[PDB]
C-alpha cells in the first residue's frame, strides 16, 4: 500500500528503519490511517515524548502529504477513536494490546504499565 | 642439486634458506633474477605466503605471486555469487549472519561488531531456525507450521519491544524481553535487510529474456553493496563479464527465455578462467607456474613439486573428438607441451639449478617416487660423470656413489639439531635455536598453596554455591576462571526431543515452573506460544506424561505440605557473621522439593539448612521430596552438635578456598552406603568387602558403557589425565579424612 | 590348487591366484606385467604383445599404487640394462633373457615402455570408473564437469528430518503415542538406520506389501486384539479349566482382572496375566474351548510398526539424497560406482562393455579378498566371456579383515565357486623354519579350522637360504612360539590387562638390558648382532589398551611410539585448546575469555601467576596490548605467522619439549596450525574459520588426509601398532598380550548359505544371531591368523581363563567363544586343567609355555650421552635492492591497492560514493559518481567516426548494453555533440575536423631511470620554473629506480604542432560556475595533477627524438590540452578546458636528470 511512501519518507530522513518495520509488523495489512498512526507513534515514542495528541497527528502534515494519505478510505473518517477501536490490534487497554488510548493520547503498552504502577505506588 | 624432502611446508622452508645462502655467497645477485616454477600455484600459495610474511626484518626479501585464479577480493566475489544463489536457498541463520560478517555488507546498513555481538545472542535465544516465510516453507513441500521462522522471530522481537513479556500472548506469540531499551535500531536494520532480501528473492524467480536480464546485475550491486576505494575494481570486472556474456548472447540472435541457474553457473565458471600476471617482472622474486610459449633467460631456476602423478599435468580428450584417432604433424597436446616445457626450463637456466620433490611421506614414513623426467635426468647425470676418488672401481658402483652424493635428504622436523650443526646445510632461523639446543625448563604443577584468610562475613548463598561443587567453585570463585565452552551454534532443526543437557536445563525450567499447582492449560498455552515444545501431538504427549508424573509427586507433596513462612538468619560463629534468607521454613520442620533425582548433594544442602536452622532455633525433621520414592530423613539435634558441625564446615570452607579440596560426594556417598552401616558403626576391614566397596566407588566414579560417570569431567581432566593407583589411594584417604564430616553426618 | 610358476601360467580366460602370507605378491604382479609386456610363454602366451596403456591394474590403496609404480619402473629399467648387457645375476632375469630371442627388439620395446611409463594405468576402482564415465558420457548419461563432494552427513540428516516432518506430523495422537515408545525421534532413527543407508541395498526378508498403510496396520492390530477381547467377553462366566493345587489360588483373581480390564483398547501392550492360558503354558504344567487356540493365534506372532517405517525410510532417504545431489550438481565415489553399475546393467550396457573390453583387454584385480558385489558384477559383466581377453584375480582369503570398510567375503566365495581354475603359492621368503612349523602345527589340528568349506588350509615350506635362522638367549637357543599362562580359575578384563601389560613390559626391559651388552644376540647363521629398541614391537588391537600398555612400559622407563591411530587430530584436546585461544584472540577486550585462555594447560601458568595477574592492572593492560598486537598481525598476514610469533614470545615450543610427554602435543599443534592456515586461505573471513574449526571438532571424521602423523623418528622406539595397519609390514620380535579377548555380535545381519546374498532381518530369531556370531568368529580367526603370521623370529602371547558371565564361577569357562580358545579346545568347552593339558600336548621342540609371574628389579640404565655444541648461521649484508616498476603511484598514495593489478585500464583517478540527488530534469551534471561511469565515459570515445555526425541509435545501444537506464539517450546525444566541437587552441580545434590518419589512441611508454630519484631534487627544479607550483606539498615520493608506466589518452597533429589530450570525469559540479578557469586551477593544485605535465611531455619528447629526424622542440611540440567532461556547455567558450605549455628548458634538464 503506502510502503513506498514510508520508504521515501525514510529517504527524506525523518523516519527510521526500526519505526517503519515496527509499524509494518504491528499493523500487517491494516488501514492507511492505522499504519500512519502506528508509524508516528513509534517515531514520537523514540524521540522521548510520551504524549501524543490526536489533533497533532491529524493536523501535522509534516513527514508526508498526510491529507492525501488519510484520504484513502470512504470520505474522511475523522472519528479516530472509532477507526482505532475498529482495528483488532487496538483496544481501550483491557485487552493485552501494544497500543493504549487512555487520556485522549495514544502511547505504548510498556509506558502505560510504568505510569500505572508509579501512580499506584504514589497513592 | 637435488633435495628430497617430506612436506610442502618443509620444502618452502628449505628453499628460503637456500635462496638466502646463495644471495649471501654471491656478491652480484638480485632478487629480480630468481624464479620459482611451481607445478600448481593454488596448492602452494598459502605456505609460501605464510613463510615469506613470517620472515623477520633482518632476514626479509620481497616476493610476488603470479598466475593465480582471477579472484582476489574473495569475500566480495563469493558473497555476490551467493547473492545470485538466492531462490534455491533455505535461509539458515548461520548463512544469513555469514552475509552480515562481510565488512562491506555490514557497513552498507551502518552496523558494526558492537551490534553484531548483540544480534548473535538475539537470534540464538529468540528461536529463529527455519526459513523466511510460509511461502518458502510451502515451496519445499513441507507442512507450514508457521513457527520458528524469520517472520516469527522478527514479530516476536518487535512485539517484545512494544510490550513486556509478563503480559502473556496477544496474537499467539509470546513477546520477547531483552530488546526493550535504546538498542532496537539494530533489530530495525536487520528487519529492513530481511525485507530487501525478500523483495529481491521474489523478483529473481521468473524467467526473463536477455533484454530484461541486462540491468539486473548493476541493480543488485547498487542495491546491496557499497562502493569503496578497492571494491570498485571487482565490481567493474563483474559488470564487464556480465555485459560481455549477455551481449554475445544478444548478438547471436537468441529468442527464447533462459533460467537464472544457467547464467549464474556460467558467470561462476568464466570468473575462474582469467589470471592476474601484472606483478611478474616488478622486481621481487618471481613466483609463477609453468606456462607454455614463455622462455625468458634467468640466472637461477628453481622447480618445486616434481612428484609422480602431479607433473606432467593430464587432460583427457573428449572421446567424440576426431583428431585423436588420426594424428598429424600440427597437433598439440598437453603432455608433450609440458614435456617440452621441461626442456626449455633446463636450457634457459644459465648459472644454477634447484630441483625438489617429496620423497618420503610424513604420516607413516613410507616411500614415494619422483617424476620420470627427473629420474631420466638423474640417470644421465650418473651415467655421464664419475667422482675423482674412485678413478677405476666400477661403472655401477661409481653411478651409485654419484647419485648418492648429489641427493641431499633433508630432516623431518625444524628443531632437529642436524639443521643447526655447523657445516654446509646450516639454517638461518633463530626462533628454533633454544628448542633445538635443549635449553628449557619443564612445566610445574598447576595447584599450589595459596594464602587465603577468612573474612568476618561470609553470606549463606556463597557457602551454598561453594558446597554445591567444591572443586568447580574453587576454580570459578577464588581465581575467577571458568572453562566456559564454545557458544551453542543455532541448530538447523526445531526441537523434536528433550534429552541430555537439553533435558536437564530446559526440563528443569519447565518442571520448576510447573510445580506451582495452579491452572495447567494456561501455562501449557504460554509455553507453546513461546515456541519450545514439539509440534502438536508429540508436545501434547510429552506434556501429558509430565503432568501424570508430577501430579503423582504433588499428591505426596500436598499430603503434608502445611504452608509455613520465610525467616532471616543472623549469627556469629567463629567470629564470622553468616547472613542469609530462608526459603520454605515452617514450625513442622524441613520439608522441601526439587524436581530431580535423589542425590547426596541435595541431602547435604538440606543438612546445611537444618544445621543453620538448629543453630538459630530449629526443632523438626529434615525431608526433601524427590522423584522415584524420594526421601530424606534425620531427627533434629542439639545446639552443641549444631555449632560444632557448623564450625567444622566453616573450617572446611576456609581450607577449600586456599587448597583444592577433594570432595566427590556421590561416589563418596556410594562408598558411605557400602562401608559404614547403621547397624555396626565401624568400617569393614575384610579385603573382599573393601574391594567390593572399591568396585562400587569406581562404578560411581566412572560409569559403564550405558551411563556416564562423575569423574569424566573437564575439571578432573584438567587436574589429571588418568587415575593412577597412587592418586586413587590418595582420593580414598582424603575421602576418609575430609569427607569424614559427610561420612558421620549422613548415614 | 596346483603349484604356481610365473613363467608357465596360461593367460587365457579367467584365472584365480591365492598367495600365502609373506610370498611376494607385488613381485609376482611385476613378473606377470613384464611377461605380458613382452608377450612370452610359448603355447600359453597371449596372441600379441600389448603396450603400457593397455594393462589395467586395480590396486587397493594409493600408497600401494605408488609402490607398484616404482617397482614396475625399476624392474623395467633393470631388465632393459640386463638385456643390453646380455648377462645378469637375478635368476628370473636370467630365465627371461634365455627365453627372449630378439635382444635388440626387446631392448627397443622396453625403452619405449619406460618412456611411456608417465601415463601407465596402475589405478584404483574409483579412478577407473570416473574416467570410464567421463569417457562414455553419451552412453552413461553424465555431465561434462562435476564438482566432487564428500560431506554427506548433513545431507543424510536433512533427508531424515524431511522424512520426519513428512510422515510423522499428520499422524494423530493415538498413533503418535504408539510410535513414541518405539523410538524417540530422528536422532534414534539415524542411529538405527545409518549403517544401512549407504552401500548395496540389503535384501529385506519377508517385506510388507506396498499397498499397506501405517494406519491400516494400526487398524489390523486393533481388529486382531478386539477379536480375542470379544472372545473373552463371550467366555467369561465359567470355570471349566483343569483344577490344580500346585499353582496359584488367585486364578479367579486373574479372570476378574481380565474382566475388569475389558473397558478400553487404546493401549498397545497387553497385560501380563495372559501368559498362563496358552497351549505352551498348559503343556509345561483339556481343550474345552476354541479361545484356548485363539490366544495362541494371537501370541504366535509379534506386533510392531518398526519394519514398515524402517522400510519406508530406507526406501525414501537414499532417493531424496540422490535427487538433491543431482539437482545441485555434485558427485561422489559410491554414486560413481552405482552409476557405472546401473549404466552397464541397463539396455545401453552392450556398447559400453564392448568399448571397455576393446580398450583394456586384460585386468589384474589386486586384493580380491576385499571385494564388493557391485565391483564383482561389473568385472563379471565385462570379462566373464568373449575369448582372447584374459583376467587374473589375485587375493588372499585368510587376511580379509576389512569387513567394517564395506567389503564382503561371500562374494569371493561365489567367485571361487564360479571360476574353474585354482592356483596357489607354497614358499615363504620371510618367516623362520621353526615358526612355519609352529604355525602349521597350530592350524592343522582339526578339519576346516576356518569353519567354512571353500577355505582349505595347506602347509607351507621355508626357503633353503634361510635354513640357518636362530635365536640365542644367554647360551642355549630359544623356541619360536611361547604362550604365557595365567595361574588361577576365574579372571577379569581389567586385571587381565594390568597383569599382562606389566609382564610384557618386564620381559621387554629384560630383553633390552640383556641385549645392550652384546649377550642376547639375534644370530643368523654365523653372523651376530645385538638387539635394539626398534626390533621389539607389540601388536595391540585398540587405542585404550595401546595407551594402557604405553603407561606400563613408560612406568618401567622405556620410551614408546604409537603408530596407527585411525581417528583424526581434531578429537584430541589441542583442537578445543586452539578453539579457546582463537576465540580469545579474536575479541581480547573480554576479561572472562582472556583469563580462560591465560589459564589454559599449554601456556604453563600456576595459581600464583593467575592471582598476580588478576590483582594487578598494569599487567592486565599489557596483556591486552600484546593480544591486540597479535590480532593485528593475524588480520594483516594470516594465521600461521600469528601463532609462530605467539609461540616464539611465550616459549611454548621449548616448554613442551622440556616437559615429558609434550613433543606429541607440539607435533599436533603444528599440524592443526598448518590445516588452519590451509583452510583460512581459501575461506573469506575469520569467524568463518572459527566456525569451521568448531564444526570439525563436533564432527571428528576419519578420512585419508586429517590423520595423525608419527611424532618422532630420531631415536628408535618400540612400536605399538594396530593390527589392521600392520598388514603387510614386518617386525623381528612381536608380542600379543590381549589375544584372548572377544566381542559378542548382537545385531541381526547374516548372509544366506545357499545363494550368498546378504539378508537383513527385522526380528529376534535366534538363527540370525547364531549366523552372525559364526561370521564374527570366522573374522576373529582370520585376524588371529594375520597377527600370528606378522612375526619373523619370535612370537609370544598370553592365554588366560577369561570369564565374563554374571555368575562368579561354576566350573565351565566361556573361552571357547574366543578365536584362540575355539582352536585350542577343539571346539568343546573344557576346564583349567583341560586347558593346561591341551597346551602341554602341543609342547614339542618348537612350542613352550610358562606361568606369568611379576618380577620387579630396576627401571632401566639409560646411558646418557652428550655430543657437542651448536650455533645458528648469520647474515652479514643487505638482502635486496630497491628495484621497482611504478605506474604513477608514487604521488597518489596507498589505499589504491590491488585494484590496479585487477583492472589495468580502470579509471583510478575517479573515486567517491554516490547519493540521491534526483532532480526531475536530466543534465550531464547529474551523471552518477564512481569508477564504472568514469570508465564508461572514457570507453565511449576511442572507437568513433569523428568526422561524421553521431547516430542516436548507437548511443541508445551503448546505454542499453551498459546496464544503464535507456532514458539518458536524448541528454547524451547532445552532450557528445557539444563536447566534440570545442575551440581548444585557436587551431586544430573542433575535433570533428581530424581524420583517421592523424590520430593514435591509447599509447603506452616506458622510461628507464638510473641514479635513484631523490624526491626533493625533483621538486627543487619544478617549483622554480612554474607559477602553478606555488602550492608546494612535495616529497610525497621515496627513492625509486627502474621503469615507468602510464597511458596517454590521445595524441594528434595539425601541420606539425602535436598535442596531448586528456578526458577527466570528476565530482558532481551541479552548477556550471564550478568549472571555471579558477576552480580548475585550484583543483589542479589540490589533486597534484601537475606532475603528469612534465612526465608526459618528457615521454613524448623522448619518442619524437627517436622517430623524427632533425626534431626541434619549439618548432614541433606545442603543448598539452586538458579537458573536463562534466561541465561542457553548448556555446560557452574556454569553459571546462585547460591549456598549458612547458618551458622548453625544464624538459632538457629533467631528461638528463632521469637518464644520467
Amino acid at each position: 500500500k503506502l510502503q513506498k511512501q514510508l520508504l521515501e519518507a525514510v529517504e527524506h530522513k525523518q523516519l527510521r528503519p526500526l519505526d517503519v518495520q515496527f509499524a509494518l509488523t504491528v499493523a500487517g495489512d491494516e488501514h492507511p490511517a492505522v499504519t500512519l498512526a502506528a508509524a508516528l507513534l513509534s517515531h514520537d515514542a523514540g524521540e522521548g515524548h510520551v504524549c501524543l495528541p490526536l489533533s497533532r497527528l491529524e493536523n501535522n502534515e509534516a513527514s508526508h502529504p498526510l491529507l492525501a494519505t488519510c484520504v484513502s478510505e470512504i470520505g474522511e473518517l475523522q472519528n479516530w477513536e472509532e477507526c482505532l477501536l475498529a482495528s483488532q490490534a487496538v483496544s481501550r487497554g483491557d485487552e493485552p494490546t501494544p497500543m493504549i488510548l487512555c487520556g485522549d493520547r495514544l502511547y505504548l503498552n510498556r509506558m502505560w504499565c510504568n505510569e500505572r504502577t508509579v501512580a499506584r505506588f504514589f497513592n | 642439486t637435488f633435495h628430497v624432502c617430506h612436506s610442502p611446508q618443509r620444502e618452502v622452508e628449505v628453499l628460503h634458506d637456500r635462496l638466502l645462502a646463495m644471495l649471501e655467497e654471491d656478491p652480484t645477485l638480485t632478487p629480480r633474477d630468481i624464479i620459482v616454477m611451481v607445478a600448481d600455484i593454488d596448492s602452494y600459495s598459502p605456505f609460501i605466503q605464510a613463510v615469506f610474511g613470517s620472515a623477520p626484518a633482518d632476514r626479509y626479501l620481497p616476493y610476488a605471486i603470479s598466475d593465480r585464479r582471477a579472484r582476489q577480493s574473495h569475500p566480495v566475489l563469493e558473497a555476490f555469487i551467493s547473492l545470485l544463489s538466492l531462490p534455491d536457498s533455505r535461509f539458515v541463520s548461520e548463512d544469513v549472519l555469514a552475509l552480515l560478517d562481510v565488512p562491506v555488507l555490514a557497513a552498507r546498513f551502518d552496523i558494526t561488531e558492537e551490534g553484531l555481538r548483540y544480534l548473535r545472542q538475539w537470534v540464538n535465544e529468540s528461536g529463529i531456525r527455519w526459513g523466511i516465510d510460509d511461502d518458502n516453507v510451502r515451496e519445499l513441500e513441507l507442512p507450514a507450521t508457521g513457527q520458528h521462522t524469520w517472520r516469527f522471530g522478527l514479530t516476536r522481537m518487535l512485539l517484545g519491544y512494544a510490550m513486556e513479556s509478563a503480559q502473556g500472548e496477544w496474537q499467539s506469540v509470546l513477546p520477547y524481553d531483552e530488546s526493550s531499551g535504546l538498542i532496537a535500531e539494530l533489530v530495525g536494520h536487520l528487519a529492513s535487510l530481511l525485507m530487501q532480501l525478500n523483495i529481491w528473492r521474489r523478483g529473481l524467480a521468473q524467467e526473463r529474456p536477455l533484454e530484461e536480464w541486462l540491468p539486473v546485475c548493476r541493480d543488485m550491486l547498487n542495491a546491496f553493496f557499497l562502493p569503496d576505494a578497492e571494491t570498485e575494481a571487482a565490481m567493474t570486472l563483474i559488470e564487464q563479464q556480465w555485459q560481455a556474456i549477455i551481449a554475445e548472447g544478444l548478438g547471436a540472435q537468441y529468442g527464447d527465455a533462459v533460467p537464472l541457474s544457467l547464467l549464474r553457473d556460467e558467470l561462476a565458471q568464466r570468473l575462474d578462467q582469467e589470471r592476474i600476471s601484472q606483478r611478474f617482472l616488478a622486481g621481487p622474486v618471481n613466483i609463477c607456474t609453468l606456462m607454455p610459449m614463455r622462455s625468458i633467460p634467468f640466472k637461477v631456476v628453481c622447480l618445486l613439486g616434481m612428484n609422480d602423478g602431479v607433473y606432467p599435468r593430464q587432460l583427457a580428450p573428449l572421446g567424440f573428438d576426431l583428431m585423436s584417432q588420426k594424428p598429424k604433424r600440427g597437433d598439440r597436446s598437453r603432455r608433450d607441451d609440458d614435456r617440452y616445457l621441461f626442456l626449455e626450463a633446463l636450457i634457459s637456466a644459465q648459472q644454477k639449478l634447484y630441483i625438489s620433490y617429496i620423497g618420503r611421506s610424513i604420516q607413516d614414513n613410507s616411500e614415494r617416487f619422483p617424476s620420470v623426467l627427473v629420474q631420466e635426468l638423474i640417470d644421465y647425470i650418473g651415467q655421464s660423470h664419475y667422482l675423482p676418488g674412485d678413478e677405476a672401481l666400477n661403472c655401477d658402483e661409481s653411478e651409485a656413489r654419484v647419485k648418492a652424493h648429489l641427493t641431499c635428504l633433508h630432516t623431518r622436523m625444524p628443531f632437529d639439531p642436524q639443521n643447526y650443526q655447523p657445516g654446509e646445510r646450516q639454517s638461518y632461523a633463530r626462533e628454533w635455536l633454544p628448542a633445538a639446543s635443549q635449553a628449557g625448563k619443564a612445566h610445574s604443577e598447576f595447584v599450589q598453596p595459596l594464602p587465603f584468610t577468612l573474612p568476618e562475613t561470609v553470606p549463606l548463598e556463597t557457602l551454598q554455591r561453594f558446597w554445591a561443587h567444591p572443586v568447580r567453585a574453587f576454580f570459578q570463585m577464588r581465581l575467577q576462571v571458568n572453562f566456559r565452552t564454545e557458544d551453542s551454534e543455532i541448530p538447523d532443526t526445531e526441537p523434536f526431543i528433550l534429552e541430555g543437557l537439553s533435558r536437564y536445563q530446559i526440563n528443569q525450567q519447565l518442571l520448576n515452573a510447573l510445580v506451582e499447582q495452579d491452572d495447567a492449560e494456561r501455562l501449557f498455552r504460554r509455553f507453546r506460544a513461546a515456541g519450545d515444545l514439539p509440534y502438536g501431538a508429540f508436545g501434547e504427549i510429552f506434556w501429558e506424561t509430565q503432568c501424570q508424573e508430577m501430579q503423582q509427586l504433588a499428591d505426596r507433596v500436598i499430603a503434608c505440605r502445611q504452608p509455613g513462612q520465610s525467616m532471616e538468619i543472623d549469627l556469629a560463629c567463629n567470629g564470622v557473621q553468616i547472613t542469609g534468607w530462608l526459603p520454605q521454613v515452617q514450625p513442622d520442620g524441613l520439608l522441601r522439593w526439587r524436581p530431580s533425582l535423589l542425590s547426596v548433594a541435595q541431602g547435604m544442602q538440606l543438612w546445611l539448612e537444618h544445621l543453620v536452622y538448629c543453630a538459630s532455633g530449629g526443632n523438626g525433621e529434615s525431608r526433601l521430596f524427590l522423584r522415584k520414592d524420594g526421601e530424606w530423613r534425620f531427627p533434629p539435634l542439639a545446639a552443641e552438635q549444631a555449632l560444632h558441625y557448623l564450625s567444622q564446615l566453616i573450617e572446611g570452607y576456609r581450607e577449600g578456598m586456599s587448597a583444592p579440596l577433594l570432595v566427590l560426594p556421590e561416589s563418596g556417598g556410594a562408598w558411605l552406603k557400602t562401608c559404614y552401616d547403621a547397624q555396626n558403626d565401624a568400617m569393614l576391614d575384610d579385603d573382599s568387602t573393601l574391594q567390593k566397596a572399591r568396585t562400587k566407588f569406581l562404578q560411581a566414579y566412572e560409569g559403564n558403557m550405558m551411563v556416564r560417570g562423575e569423574g569424566d569431567d573437564i575439571w578432573y581432566q584438567r587436574l589429571w589425565r588418568q587415575l593412577t593407583p597412587e592418586t586413587m589411594e590418595a582420593i580414598v584417604e582424603q575421602s576418609q579424612r575430609f569427607l569424614l564430616p559427610l561420612f558421620r553426618f549422613n548415614q | 590348487a596346483e603349484t604356481l610358476d610365473p613363467l608357465r601360467l596360461p593367460l587365457q580366460g579367467e584365472r584365480l591366484i591365492e598367495a600365502s602370507a609373506g610370498t611376494g605378491k607385488t613381485f609376482t604382479i611385476a613378473a606377470l606385467y613384464l611377461r605380458l609386456l613382452l608377450g612370452l610363454g610359448g603355447s600359453a602366451a597371449f596372441p600379441r604383445p600389448l603396450t603400457v596403456e593397455e594393462l589395467l591394474v586395480v590396486t587397493f590403496t594409493e600408497a600401494a599404487t605408488a609402490e607398484l609404480r616404482g617397482r614396475i619402473r625399476s624392474n623395467i629399467h633393470e631388465l632393459r640394462i640386463a638385456c643390453l648387457r646380455e648377462t645378469t645375476d637375478n635368476p628370473l632375469y636370467e630365465r627371461l633373457l634365455e627365453e627372449i630371442d630378439d635382444k635388440a627388439q626387446a631392448a627397443q620395446w622396453l625403452l619405449l615402455a619406460e618412456r611411456q611409463m608417465d601415463e601407465a594405468a596402475v589405478f584404483t576402482i574409483h579412478g577407473f570408473c570416473q574416467r570410464m564415465l567421463n569417457l562414455n558420457a553419451f552412453e552413461s548419461g553424465m555431465l561434462f564437469e562435476q564438482q566432487l563432494i564428500e560431506d554427506e552427513s548433513l545431507l543424510r540428516y536433512q533427508a531424515c528430518a524431511d522424512f520426519w516432518r513428512r510422515h510423522c506430523y499428520p499422524l494423530p495422537r493415538e498413533i503418535a503415542q504408539v510410535v513414541f515408545e518405539t523410538w524417540k525421534g530422528p536422532q534414534a532413527l539415524l542411529r538405527d538406520i545409518n549403517r544401512y543407508l549407504q552401500g548395496e541395498a540389503p535384501v529385506i526378508k519377508a517385506p510388507p506389501p506396498d499397498d499397506e498403510t501405517l494406519a491400516s496396520r494400526h487398524a489390523q492390530i486393533v481388529a486382531r486384539i478386539d477379536t480375542v477381547k470379544q472372545q473373552w467377553r463371550d467366555a467369561v462366566g465359567e470355570l471349566d479349566a483343569l483344577i490344580e493345587s500346585s499353582g496359584i489360588d488367585r486364578r479367579k483373581f486373574n479372570r476378574s482382572n481380565q474382566a475388569k480390564w475389558i473397558d478400553k483398547i487404546s493401549a498397545w501392550a497387553e497385560e501380563e496375566t495372559n501368559s498362563y492360558q496358552l497351549p505352551e503354558s498348559l503343556e509345561k504344567f483339556t481343550p474345552r474351548h476354541p479361545l484356548f487356540e485363539a490366544i495362541d493365534q494371537l501370541l504366535a506372532e509379534p506386533l510392531s510398526i518398526r519394519d514398515l517405517v524402517i522400510t519406508r525410510a530406507l526406501a525414501e532417504i537414499r532417493e531424496t539424497v540422490a535427487r538433491e545431489k543431482r539437482r545441485r550438481g555434485e558427485l561422489g565415489f559410491d554414486d560413481m560406482l552405482s552409476r557405472l553399475d546401473s549404466a552397464l546393467r541397463s539396455e545401453s550396457g552392450e556398447v559400453l562393455a564392448a568399448a571397455i573390453r576393446t580398450r583394456f583387454p586384460v585386468a589384474m584385480i589386486d586384493e580380491f579378498q576385499d571385494t564388493d558385489p557391485q565391483q564383482y558384477r561389473i568385472f563379471r559383466r565385462i570379462w566373464h566371456h568373449q575369448p582372447e581377453t584374459a583376467l587374473l584375480l589375485i587375493g588372499d582369503p585368510k587376511q580379509a579383515i576389512y569387513a567394517f570398510r564395506g567389503a564382503d567375503i561371500f562374494t569371493y566365495m561365489k567367485a571361487r565357486s564360479e571360476v574353474h581354475a585354482h592356483y596357489t603359492l607354497d614358499t615363504n621368503w620371510r618367516s623362520a623354519p621353526g615358526m612355519v612349523n609352529s604355525v602349521n602345527k597350530l592350524f592343522s589340528q582339526t578339519d576346516d579350522a576356518f569353519m567354512f568349506r571353500e577355505i582349505p588350509f595347506i602347509p607351507v615350506k621355508s626357503a633353503g637360504k634361510n635354513q640357518a635362522l636362530r635365536f640365542v638367549f644367554k647360551g642355549e637357543t630359544q623356541p619360536a612360539m611361547k604362550m604365557w599362562l595365567m595361574e588361577g580359575e576365574s579372571c577379569g578384563v581389567g586385571d587381565y590387562q594390568s597383569t599382562m601389560a606389566q609382564v610384557c613390559a618386564a620381559q621387554i626391559r629384560d630383553w633390552l638390558q640383556a641385549g645392550q651388552r652384546g649377550e642376547a644376540l639375534l644370530m643368523n647363521g654365523d653372523d651376530a648382532r645385538p638387539v635394539r629398541a626398534s626390533d621389539i614391537s607389540v601388536l595391540v588391537r585398540s587405542r585404550q589398551e595401546a595407551a594402557q600398555v604405553r603407561d606400563a612400559l613408560t612406568l618401567l622407563e622405556i620410551p614408546s611410539v604409537y603408530l596407527s591411530n585411525r581417528d583424526s587430530v581434531f578429537e584430541t584436546l589441542e583442537a578445543q585448546e586452539m578453539l579457546w585461544l582463537l576465540q580469545a584472540v579474536m575479541t581480547p577486550e573480554r576479561e572472562n575469555t582472556l583469563r580462560s585462555a591465560l589459564a589454559t594447560s599449554m601456556m604453563g601458568l600456576n595459581a600464583l601467576d593467575i592471582e598476580t595477574l588478576n590483582n594487578d592492572e598494569h599487567a592486565w593492560d599489557v596483556v591486552v596490548e600484546e593480544f591486540d598486537g597479535y590480532r593485528q598481525i593475524w588480520r594483516k598476514r594470516g594465521v600461521m605467522p600469528m601463532l609462530r610469533a605467539l609461540m616464539s614470545a611465550r616459549n611454548i615450543a621449548e616448554n613442551l619439549l622440556a616437559t615429558a610427554g609434550g613433543e606429541r602435543r607440539l607435533t599436533d599443534i603444528l599440524h592443526i596450525s598448518e590445516l588452519l592456515q590451509e583452510a583460512g586461505t581459501q575461506l573469506e573471513s575469520e569467524h568463518a574459520l572459527v566456525r569451521w574449526l568448531s564444526q570439525h571438532i563436533l564432527e571428528p571424521d576419519s578420512n585419508a588426509s586429517s590423520q595423525q602423523m608419527r611424532l618422532e623418528s630420531d631415536k628408535h622406539l618400540v612400536q605399538i601398532v594396530t593390527i589392521h595397519k600392520s598388514k603387510g609390514l614386518e617386525y623381528p620380535l612381536v608380542w600379543l598380550p590381549f589375544i584372548t579377548n572377544f566381542r559378542v555380535q548382537e545385531q541381526a545381519f547374516y548372509h544366506d548359505r545357499h545363494s550368498f546374498e546378504a539378508v537383513l532381518d527385522l526380528n529376534a530369531a535366534p538363527e540370525s544371531v547364531d549366523l552372525a556370531e559364526a561370521e564374527r568368529l570366522a573374522e576373529d580367526l582370520r585376524l588371529l591368523y594375520v597377527a600370528l603370521t606378522r612375526s619373523v623370529w619370535h612370537c609370544s602371547l598370553g592365554v588366560a581363563p577369561l570369564v565374563r558371565r554374571r555368575g562368579d564361577k561354576k566350573g565351565d569357562t566361556d573361552v571357547h567363544q574366543s578365536a584362540l580358545g575355539r582352536l585350542l579346545q577343539k571346539g568343546e568347552p573344557q576346564d583349567a586343567a583341560g586347558l593346561r593339558t591341551c597346551i602341554e600336548a602341543l609342547c614339542d621342540d618348537d612350542i613352550a609355555w610358562q606361568t606369568a609371574q611379576t618380577g620387579d628389579n630396576q627401571p632401566w640404565q639409560v646411558n646418557d650421552v652428550s655430543t657437542a655444541e651448536l650455533n645458528a648461521k648469520t647474515l652479514q649484508r643487505l638482502p635486496g635492492d630497491n628495484w621497482r616498476v611504478t605506474s604513477y603511484s608514487g604521488l597518489q598514495q596507498r589505499g589504491h591497492g590491488i585494484a590496479q593489478d585487477l583492472m589495468p585500464r580502470l579509471d583510478v583517478d575517479a573515486a567517491g560514493v554516490a547519493s540521491v540527488v534526483e532532480e526531475p530534469t536530466l543534465t550531464p551534471h547529474q551523471f552518477p559518481r564512481g569508477a564504472s561511469p568514469g570508465t564508461f565515459l572514457h570507453s565511449l570515445f576511442e572507437d568513433l567516426d569523428f568526422t561524421q555526425p553521431v547516430d542516436p541509435n548507437w548511443v541508445r545501444e551503448k546505454l542499453e548494453l551498459g546496464g544503464f537506464e535507456s532514458q539518458w539517450e536524448p541528454v547524451l546525444t547532445e552532450w557528445i555533440t557539444a563536447v566534440l566541437q570545442a575551440p581548444l587552441n585557436e587551431t586544430g580545434v573542433s575535433l570533428s575536423q581530424l581524420s583517421a590518419r592523424n590520430k593514435q589512441v591509447e599509447m603506452e611508454f616506458y622510461l628507464p631511470i638510473s641514479e635513484p630519484l631523490i624526491a626533493s631534487q625533483l621538486d627543487t627544479l619544478i617549483r622554480q620554473f612554474d607559477p602553478l607550483s606555488a602550492g608546494c606539498p612535495p616529497l610525497e615520493f621515496m627513492q625509486v629506480r627502474g621503469m615507468l608506466k602510464g597511458f596517454i589518452d590521445l595524441v594528434f597533429r595539425h601541420e606539425g604542432r602535436y598535442y596531448l589530450l586528456d578526458y577527466k570525469s570528476n565530482w558532481l559540479g551541479e552548477d556550471s560556475s564550478a568549472y571555471t578557469q579558477q576552480a580548475m586551477a585550484a583543483a589542479m593544485q589540490a589533486h597534484r595533477y601537475d606532475l603528469q605535465y612534465q612526465l608526459y611531455t618528457l615521454a613524448l619528447h623522448r619518442y619524437l627524438r627517436h622517430r623524427i629526424a632533425d626534431y626541434d622542440y619549439e618548432h614541433h611540440f606545442g603543448g598539452v590540452i586538458y579537458l573536463f567532461l562534466r561541465g561542457v556547455d553548448k556555446e560557452h567558450p574556454q569553459q571546462g578546458i585547460y591549456t598549458t605549455r612547458p618551458n622548453a628548458g625544464l624538459i632538457a634538464l629533467m631528461d638528463e636528470m632521469f637518464a644520467g
